[PDB]
């Protein structure tokens, strides 16, 4: 398990705030790119943001991406959106929290 | 040993911010998310360094004396500028100053609680007030958010005016007819915050 | 977007590059930030026009 | 309603009711449409006269 | 592959089936996932905690 990443974001995202999520990888030599993107919750279609990062030795394998979730883009209506997806994508690994 | 974090305190980090250190370590096979975290105090600060100033000082002027102010910033600001007798405070035991616990009201937007430290990583992140995804064997799902509350022509008023100051301005007015200590206070605002 | 300096944004400040690859924007319109004579009773005569 | 260009808003005079109940008044201000970030502030409506001189008591 | 079965005490095909080639991969190798709150045995298989 010499291969791994840390992903690290504010405990609450605030709509319409500018929100810079840092990423780390570790045991990787070959430089490569990850996007990190806010998705719609639980049924990840719409995108509210994303971020291309790319990840190298040139960076010592570190890297941020600052994402955004304009109000308007959420549905609002009765129901404000409680819950957005984090995900990370990468040659690598995928994951996503809520 | 390590490269120490030697950094500039800029302006953005008023009046508190939160050093968190972390790496992950591969162990034999396993790895584990190491981290710590420290509260940092930063003086309160204005980004503007705004200043106001009678420019014809005195100790005392006489009523309905004619005199000048001064505006004057590191950048071009708007400002907010009132007056307010001190009797009018004076009313009022225990009355409050309205721009009053401005920094520490501007705190309570931090996410965080507590000094620093933690009995975990997750627990060094949720107390950081970060979450993190990682494969390395440990998740923030551990942890809820807890209520954490630990601790770390006499009138009433003129001069209720904004104003742009490029920089600099001057101003020049007549006092009222009142005899007092008249309190005059403002605002600056621009993009490089409110001071 | 972002209006000049003595202008704000009014409507959806953003825009989309939407899957036609082209920009959907939020009917959005620069107002300037001034005041203006109003329609005064007899057009009444502003000094420091 | 008011709506911002500069970082301040200067809204209406509020007329006092022409007869209104005694005691602590508060406003709250919200961001019209899309945020909840509610101010608030207290003041108090009262018959007085201005005190001629502070007593403090020690 | 064979592509004429040995019968009837034939002789079988000798030597390997298969045969491996250096490449640059295209393809980036998948990481594990954590344990998260979960106990992890030395494998690396993960169980509760109680």
């Amino acid at each position: 398990q010499e291969q791994t990443y840390v992903i690290s974001a504010p405990k609450i995202f605030r709509v319409g705030a500018s929100e810079n999520i840092v990423i780390q990888v570790y045991g990787y030599t070959e430089a490569f790119d990850a996007t990190i993107s806010i998705k719609s919750y639980p049924d990840k279609k719409f995108s509210y943001s994303s971020g291309h990062v790319h990840l190298s030795s040139e960076n010592k394998f570190q890297n941020s991406a600052i994402l955004t979730i304009q109000p308007k883009q959420l549905p609002g209506g009765q129901n404000p959106v409680s819950y957005v997806y984090l995900e990370v994508v990468s040659k690598h690994f995928s994951k996503s929290k809520r | 040993s390590y490269q120490s974090i030697n950094i500039p305190v800029t302006q953005n980090m008023v009046p508190s911010s939160r050093l968190l250190v972390y790496y992950i370590v591969t162990g034999e096979q396993t790895a584990e998310l190491v981290s710590d975290s420290v509260w940092l105090n930063i003086e309160e600060k204005c980004g503007n360094q705004l200043q106001v100033h009678l420019s014809p000082d005195a100790d005392a002027y006489s009523p309905g004396q004619t005199v000048s102010l001064n505006m004057a910033t590191g950048m071009d600001s708007w400002v907010a500028l009132a007056a307010v007798d001190s009797a009018v405070y004076g009313v009022q035991r225990g009355a409050k100053k309205p721009l009053e616990r401005v920094f520490q009201f501007l705190e309570k937007s931090d996410l965080g609680c507590g000094a620093g430290g933690g009995l975990n990583n997750a627990n060094v992140f949720h107390l950081a007030g970060l979450t993190f995804l990682t494969n390395a064997n440990a998740d923030d799902s551990q942890e809820n958010d807890e209520p954490c509350k630990e601790i770390l022509y006499f009138p009433e008023s003129w001069l209720w005016e904004v104003h742009l100051v490029p920089r600099r301005k001057q101003l020049q007015f007549a006092l009222p007819d009142s005899l007092t200590t008249w309190e005059i206070q403002g605002v600056g605002i621009s993009n490089t915050g409110i001071c | 977007y972002t209006c000049n300096e003595g202008y704000s944004l009014i409507g959806n400040p953003v825009a989309r590059c939407g899957e036609d690859l082209r920009w959907l924007v939020g009917e959005m319109h620069c107002q300037k930030i001034a005041c203006v004579l109003p329609v005064l009773m007899d057009g009444i005569q502003s000094h420091p026009q | 309603e008011e709506i911002d260009h500069i970082g301040i808003i200067s809204f209406p005079d509020f007329k006092i009711p022409s007869n209104p109940r005694y005691g602590m008044w508060t406003i709250k201000a919200k961001y019209k449409e899309d945020f909840s970030t509610t101010g608030t502030a207290y003041f108090e409506v009262k018959e007085y006269v201005l005190p001629h001189f502070s007593v403090s008591i020690e | 592959s064979v592509a004429v079965y040995g019968q009837y005490g034939g002789q079988p095909c000798v030597g390997n089936a298969f045969e491996t080639q250096s490449c640059e991969p295209t393809r980036g190798c998948p990481t594990e996932e954590g344990c998260g709150e979960r106990f992890r045995c030395f494998s690396g298989q993960c169980i509760s905690k109680s």
